[PDB]
């Protein structure tokens, strides 16, 4: 989408 | 939504050989920690000074480093996390301690890991 992170871009 | 504030801040209350940080660029994260030669193994436990509700799990694969933080210890649960593709919102230190040996690493690679090789 936009973020990065993981489990989801956050 | 809840990125929305943040500028500039620090803070790392440490008394001991703690292996937890705050604020860490993940993005050139990778770029400092992702030189280790090492398996997918080398974990390190830090996240963000910005999302108030906000904890990672950085792993060091064989390839590159990665950071699972989207959900902290909750009224809801404990360590609510996961992987790019995984679903295991729940307890992790002390699952993490005897999983240690073979618990749930990085996404689809060595599983296994210990510490980081960075600071001590």
């Amino acid at each position: 989408p936009q973020p990065e992170y993981v489990n989801q871009p956050d | 939504g809840s990125p929305a504030s943040g500028t500039s801040l620090s803070a790392a209350i440490h008394r001991t050989q703690l292996w937890f940080h705050g604020r860490i660029s993940r993005e050139e994260s990778q770029r400092l920690i992702g030189q280790q030669g090492l398996v997918d193994g080398l974990f390190l436990v830090r996240e963000s000074q910005r999302n108030p509700q906000g904890f990672v799990l950085s792993l060091c694969h064989l390839q590159k480093v990665k950071h699972y933080l989207i959900l902290p210890s909750e009224e809801e649960g404990r360590l609510y996390f996961s992987m790019d593709d995984g679903q295991t919102r729940f307890t992790d230190l002390l699952q993490l301690v005897e999983f240690h040996q073979l618990n749930r690493g990085i996404l689809p690679c060595l599983l296994r890991h210990c510490c980081t090789r960075v600071a001590l």
